[PDB]
């Protein structure tokens, strides 16, 4: 089957600097495009960034744009996503999703994984 | 971008009868529209996409309907284990993906 | 190759599916549909309007002592009805055959088109589609979609994403 | 990093055509050259209506039978409609000589009127034309006869020698239609025109018979123990014809001047005739299209598409019909 | 030292193919759209076995000719083989009027019974059908006639008028055949009739014609100076036909109940007939085949493929056979 | 392009030749063969099968007073016999010319398909071959075989010796 | 900068072809399949002249109308050429009976040789035979006959009983004509036959008929109350005919030896017929083409394009022209 | 992809135009077009003689009483009329747009032949055509036009001149 387990999570000041990363397996990581989604407290689901099947064009969200730079290794099959800069509004709980076409038909969300929770706090 | 507003902003309902979920969209999306679920705790699930095409491993009750402007979800039994805050999900017009405000779906 | 049509392109038979920082979705070539529209409505109005028929009554009387001509008639109805069912079949399936392949060649050739402008600016990802290594905004993307790409004016910044 | 991409339009159409590498092919837009719709009725070929006769068919119309003096005679018609269940047409039995000959000249006529050829009270001051019916042509419970035809009996004892001619002048073709009775017994000879042996002879320029009749008994149809055996010829304008008989002359009173057409026929159907045009004909009900076959019937009159066997014929004018 | 290389089949079969724009290149594999092969057997059609009437013809063993009859009577016959020396029908010189449409006719029945339409013994018992033999039809060097038909002379000084009907009443169409006698001198119509001026008259409910015998010198065939006209006509049920003559009649005695079937017709062939199956046949022999073209005989009978000229008719379904 | 077919095939009508350091030999493509059999038998069924005839006898018979009916009867027979050979021979030419180029359009196919896969990590040698720039292996081989060639693990091979 | 441009041929060229996707598609080469020009004449078909018959019919010309003396015969011909203007032909009224199989029959020869079959000085001594003459046809103003045709009168004041026999043993197909006239009046028929009821008979071994004339006024063309109906037949090798008759029959005196060749017909034009070869024929002129179609006209003899409503089958053979 | 045709050039269907110091003008390929007309040729001779008409005379004639056989033959005329008329004027079109596509396919294989011999040593600089990165006099260009442009002998020249 498809199993996503997301690390990196954790207590972070603001301005700092954080790093995740979501293991794939069970699956070729490399002809599937790989997604971050995000849901803050209070909030609804919010989309973060997304990343192709080679890694090359790279998209993120109108609030996390510039702070945010997504990377993958397909050879360790190994999604990542690096901030620089955190707000207060950035603290929510990340999943990471594979998309289940190709830029032809980029969208919706086949498989999920666990999730981690990241506190930004002083 | 094509927001996505979800009404009502609650449903109470009982298990065992119909429920109807809508999202209306400011743009018309074609046919290019999904849902999801949401349980206190756990991963999303994508139930349908494309707006009338059914996951693998979905359950046959859940059924959505539309075609650019107003989308909506049925749910044909409401078993004890289909409550949870419901979604909408937009891919026509993305450099933003767009989620809905959500629609809690609670026991009354 | 290309493996599905879009459900979501309603101006035209060929087109584009754009996606870039500021928009997505998708935009019909007009003149590449026009044509195609044109050339197989002129297919469909060629197959129909060769056939003229004059006035004519198929049905002949004959008495019991006729039976030999009223067997001949017969034959000939027979034999001009055999032979406008197997014409009339065949020319739809070799036609369906032709206008199949005229699709799809449309489908190449506009493919061809866009790849033999975007040279080495762009890169083939399979689908039809090319993953730019610049930045093309819509009025750069419009002017792919019609034929006027100013290669040199990106072509530096191409050639520094790509190593 | 932008994304160009290149494909192609799809439908929820569910249109399947037939493709020689591959069957039953969904495509995005399809045109059907098939023909499968009729609209049920009779309709009028060229903006002339057809010829309806109801029970009578050709002959009956054309002889004058006591069924069909309901009947209208049109000035002129495109085809001619006869039930399958029509059975009033040559009350008295026997042989009409080239039926489907006349039928075929009788299908379409642009002028047709009706005159009296040979007047019933100022042609025959000589003969009985007044005992000549049967009871195999009724008319309301009673005897009578064809109202085109006279069937001359002797005036008391005698039946002299014969002659009458018309004399055309009118500039169209005038059709003449007679009968030449053959009684069973010479007992109906003698009591018909009391001379054993008689003949009949009708000439023209190109028609020249001398007809004799026939003394024998024959099985009894519709009561009616002898044959009678009708006859026609067109007669050119500038041309006379001429009846000369000792006895057994049925002779016509009225004709009828037609200046005839080409290309028509006869429907046997039971489609009902309505106020509509159409340039193409069917039994089943007329057909409106311009596509070039059809499969309704193969028997078509007009400007008709050809038949074929074809149950599905769609030409494909979109692309495939692939979502996904 | 690694490389991956595509390419095609190749075979060593030499079959060629014409294209449009080249003729005579070869290919791996083919499908012939022509069929060149018949079993060279005369099959059955729908599962009927053909009448094979021999050395006869249809009209000698449709009257009785006494060279026809050691042929089998069936039932029913999906058509009519028919030889090239086929030369034993009326041999008594004449006339066989519509003789192509009784071929036409008798190609194909579903139930056919030789019945005794006049008993020989028991219908005539005012004329002798005894002394009506010629030496045009011998039989084993004796004086004979047909078998189907008989001729009727006076009994002894005197010949009464026939008078003489059949009526139909089993369901099925008679074809009731008879002829008319034409002496060459009136010494014979004195020595066979007694009577020196007769005629032939025969009725239906849709057949009537009266016969005037000819009598004249004729030039000779088969030691016969003169003539008989042969007639035929279909009785339909409940319909019944009246024989009167005062001589010169050549009654039936045996008819045939029979049903038409719409489609056959007649095979010129020497071929022999086998215990066989096809749903197509030639005189050539039998087509049983599926393809959609033939060049065997245009001239064939049932589910037959469309005849062509050619010879080579090959679809090419491999590829360019190139083996280098 | 291809010079000529290979005779080592038996199993497939197209496919592959590896030549590697553990051997070589013929590999069938069985996808675009399947496709191709079914294809080509549909065509040949299709040509087959459109012959609806019906139960006829062509043979008609006269006597000498109906040589007019006769020679309309030899005239009706005559135009059916040319009408049928002229569509016959013509449907036969340009449907073999169709399968000709069919089977050239999917040598072409394949072609393209392994072309599109491979990109720069091998060279275009000609006569339908790729050297690869890296050493591809047998399980390299049936990667691109089947369609699931990994550029990216073997493009800095193919990138190091190249030049 | 060195450069290689590839491209392609274009021309000066305006021809135009249609191709299904677009019309009028200028081509650089293009072949013409339709064959849209005639000589005007009417050319020998396989180096065989026609048989031109001028003003004169076909019946005027077997029969030996008097204005059909100047046409000049030949031992074979290719097909007949009638002219559109042509009314000589059956100069006295009456039916020929079956004209159009004769003109079927006579279409095409090998052989023809007409020949004295009677001759007139010596086989009627008993009947006269110069009296025979009439208005109806003159020849240069005075009463004249036809050319093969004798009408026997009596001869002062006696017609005995005629009997005539040709044995046709010459190796060829003998086709005969003889003619049989009915009169106005009972006066006429004493007055030409001395006999009131008399019987014509012409029998073969295949042809037999017994004819009566019908004696009764007819309408007056070409001051003629009488009419004559000609009969003709094809005689066998090794066979007779009997000509018998008691009066009324016209009989032959130039019969025609033939020797058919099947397969043509009669052309009815006004072109005239020059000296030429030629394997298509049409009533517009003749055909020289290997073009598989043509548009000239429907009615051809001969190997010949297909008839076509098209006005322009052009055939793309070069590219497409563009010139820039 | 190739705006027109070229009057300059007149001894041949498909061709070339080289450019260089010793001057420029046209050069017609005569292999691929005497093929074109070898192919063309047997097309038109193959729908000109597949056509073998017997000797038969149309005409008939019928009198007053007849109407019914004439109309029938009428009736056999008109039939024949109207199939020889859609068969040759849908022949037709069918044959100019194979034709037209065949054309199109010829010197579509004559660029791949080019681009296929010339690898990366030449310029694609649009108009269906090729720009040479190094020197190409008239021996190179005929040796282009030959088939037999051996690669690495200029690959070295053509490296230092493109950057
Ligand atoms: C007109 O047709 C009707 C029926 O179509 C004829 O009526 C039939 O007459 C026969 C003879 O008496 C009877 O046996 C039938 O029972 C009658 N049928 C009906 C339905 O009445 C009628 O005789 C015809 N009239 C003429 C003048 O021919
Ligand atoms: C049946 O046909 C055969 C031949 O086909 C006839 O036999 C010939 O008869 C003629 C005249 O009687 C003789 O001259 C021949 O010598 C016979 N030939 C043979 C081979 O016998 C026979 O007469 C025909 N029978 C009938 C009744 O017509
Ligand atoms: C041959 O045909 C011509 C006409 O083409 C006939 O000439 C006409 O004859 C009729 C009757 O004799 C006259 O009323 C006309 O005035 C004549 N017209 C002309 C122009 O002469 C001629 O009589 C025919 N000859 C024969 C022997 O039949
Ligand atoms: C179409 O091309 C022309 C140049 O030929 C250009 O001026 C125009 O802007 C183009 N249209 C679009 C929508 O790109
Ligand atoms: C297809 O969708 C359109 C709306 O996009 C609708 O109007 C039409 O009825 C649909 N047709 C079918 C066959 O579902
Ligand atoms: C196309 O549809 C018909 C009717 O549903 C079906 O019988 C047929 O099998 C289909 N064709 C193929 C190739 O499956
Ligand atoms: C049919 O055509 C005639 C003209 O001939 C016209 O008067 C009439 O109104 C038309 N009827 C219909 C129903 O179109
Ligand atoms: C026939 O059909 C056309 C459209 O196909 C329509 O415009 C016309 O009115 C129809 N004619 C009749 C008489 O209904
Ligand atoms: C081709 O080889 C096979 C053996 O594999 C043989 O059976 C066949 O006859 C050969 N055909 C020809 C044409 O040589
Ligand atoms: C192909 O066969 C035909 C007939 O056997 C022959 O005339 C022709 O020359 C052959 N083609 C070649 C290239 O030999
Ligand atoms: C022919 O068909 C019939 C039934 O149609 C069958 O009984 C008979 O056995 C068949 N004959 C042969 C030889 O197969
Ligand atoms: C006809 O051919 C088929 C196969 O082509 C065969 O099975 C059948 O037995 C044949 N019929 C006869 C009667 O031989
Ligand atoms: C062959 O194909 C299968 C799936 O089609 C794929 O999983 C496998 O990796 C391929 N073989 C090799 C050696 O890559
Ligand atoms: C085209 O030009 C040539 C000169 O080479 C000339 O002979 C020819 O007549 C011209 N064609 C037309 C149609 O003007
Ligand atoms: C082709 O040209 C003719 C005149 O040369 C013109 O009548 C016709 O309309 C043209 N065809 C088209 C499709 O414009
Ligand atoms: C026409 O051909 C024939 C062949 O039989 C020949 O006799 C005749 O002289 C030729 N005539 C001309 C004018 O060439
Ligand atoms: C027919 O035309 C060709 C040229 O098209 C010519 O060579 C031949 O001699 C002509 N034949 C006749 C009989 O005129
Ligand atoms: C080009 O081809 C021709 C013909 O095959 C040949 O004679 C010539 O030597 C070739 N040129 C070169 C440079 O090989």
């Amino acid at each position: 089957q498809v199993q996503l387990v997301e690390s990196g999570g954790g207590v972070v000041q603001p301005g700092r600097s954080l790093r995740l990363s979501c293991a794939a397996s069970g699956f070729t990581f490399r002809i599937y495009a790989m997604h971050w989604v995000r849901q803050a407290p209070g909030k609804g689901l919010e989309w973060v960034a997304v990343i192709s099947n080679e890694g090359t064009n790279k998209y993120y969200a109108d609030s996390v744009k510039g702070r945010f730079t997504i990377s993958r290794d397909n050879s360790k099959n190994t999604l990542y996503l690096q901030m620089n800069s955190l707000r207060p509004e950035d603290a929510a709980v990340y999943y990471c999703a594979r998309d289940p076409s190709n830029p032809p038909h980029w969208g919706n969300f086949d498989s999920w994984g666990q999730g981690t929770l990241v506190t930004v706090s002083s | 971008e094509i927001v996505l507003t979800q009404s009502p902003g609650t449903l109470s309902l009982s298990p065992g009868e119909r429920a109807t979920l809508s999202c209306r969209a400011s743009e018309s999306v074609s046919t290019y529209l999904a849902w999801y679920q949401k349980k206190p705790g756990q991963a999303p699930r994508l139930l349908i996409y494309d707006a009338s095409h059914r996951a693998t491993g979905i359950p046959a009750r859940f059924s959505g309907s539309g075609s650019g402007t107003d989308f909506t979800l049925t749910i044909s039994s409401l078993e004890s284990e289909d409550f949870g805050v419901y979604y909408c999900q937009q891919r026509s017009n993305w450099p933003p993906i767009t989620f809905g405000q959500g629609t809690r779906l609670e026991i009354k | 190759f290309i493996e599905g049509g879009w459900t979501g392109m309603v101006d035209g038979w060929y087109g584009y599916h754009h996606q870039n920082e500021q928009g997505s979705g998708y935009a019909a070539d007009l003149k590449s549909t026009q044509n195609a529209i044109d050339k197989i409505t002129n297919k469909v109005n060629s197959v129909i309007e060769k056939m003229n028929t004059q006035f004519t009554a198929v049905g002949k009387e004959f008495n019991h002592l006729e039976k030999r001509i009223e067997n001949l008639n017969k034959k000939v109805d027979d034999g001009f009805l055999d032979i406008w069912t197997y014409n009339a079949e065949l020319l739809v399936l070799l036609e369906n055959e032709r206008t199949l392949d005229y699709h799809d060649s449309n489908v190449k050739n506009l493919y061809e088109k866009v790849r033999s402008q975007l040279k080495n600016n762009a890169k083939e990802i399979g689908n039809g589609c090319f993953e730019f290594y610049h930045k093309c905004d819509n009025t750069c993307m419009e002017s792919v979609k019609n034929g006027t790409y100013d290669y040199p004016k990106y072509s530096e910044e191409a050639k520094l994403n790509r190593e | 990093g932008d994304t160009l991409c290149i494909g192609y339009h799809a439908n929820n159409s569910t249109d399947t055509v037939d493709t020689v590498l591959e069957k039953n092919v969904t495509v995005t837009h399809s045109v059907n050259l098939l023909e499968d719709k009729h609209n049920g009725k009779l309709c009028k070929l060229r903006g002339v209506a057809p010829l309806h006769l109801g029970k009578c068919n050709i002959a009956g119309w054309i002889l004058g039978n006591p069924e069909c003096e309901s009947l209208s005679t049109a000035s002129s018609w495109s085809y001619i409609v006869e039930t399958p269940s029509s059975d009033n047409g040559t009350c008295y039995p026997g042989d009409f000589i080239d039926y489907e000959e006349l039928r075929e000249q009788l299908s379409s006529v642009s002028s047709f009127e009706r005159f009296e050829i040979f007047p019933k009270t100022s042609s025959w001051p000589n003969h009985d034309s007044n005992k000549g019916v049967t009871a195999a042509c009724p008319h309301a419970g009673a005897k009578s006869f064809y109202k085109n035809l006279i069937w001359l009996v002797k005036k008391g004892n005698s039946y002299p020698k014969l002659s009458k001619s018309y004399i055309n002048d009118k500039g169209k073709e005038v059709l003449v239609l007679w009968g030449i009775h053959h009684p069973s017994t010479s007992a109906d000879q003698q009591s018909l025109y009391q001379n054993a042996d008689t003949y009949v002879f009708v000439g023209s320029s190109r028609y020249s018979k001398k007809f004799k009749p026939e003394i024998a008994i024959r099985p009894k149809v519709r009561d009616q123990e002898g044959r009678m055996n009708y006859y026609w010829t067109l007669v050119e304008p500038g041309d006379k014809i001429t009846f000369e008989a000792t006895g057994n002359l049925v002779v016509p009173r009225y004709a009828f001047a037609m200046e005839r057409n080409a290309g028509s026929g006869i429907i046997i159907s039971d489609t009902p005739v309505h106020d509509c045009n159409t340039t193409c004909q069917t039994p089943k009900g007329a057909i409106n299209t311009s596509l070039p076959f059809q499969n309704i019937h193969p028997i078509t009159i007009g400007k008709c598409p050809k038949y074929v066997k074809s149950t599905k014929l769609r030409l494909a004018t979109g692309l495939r019909n692939i979502p996904s």
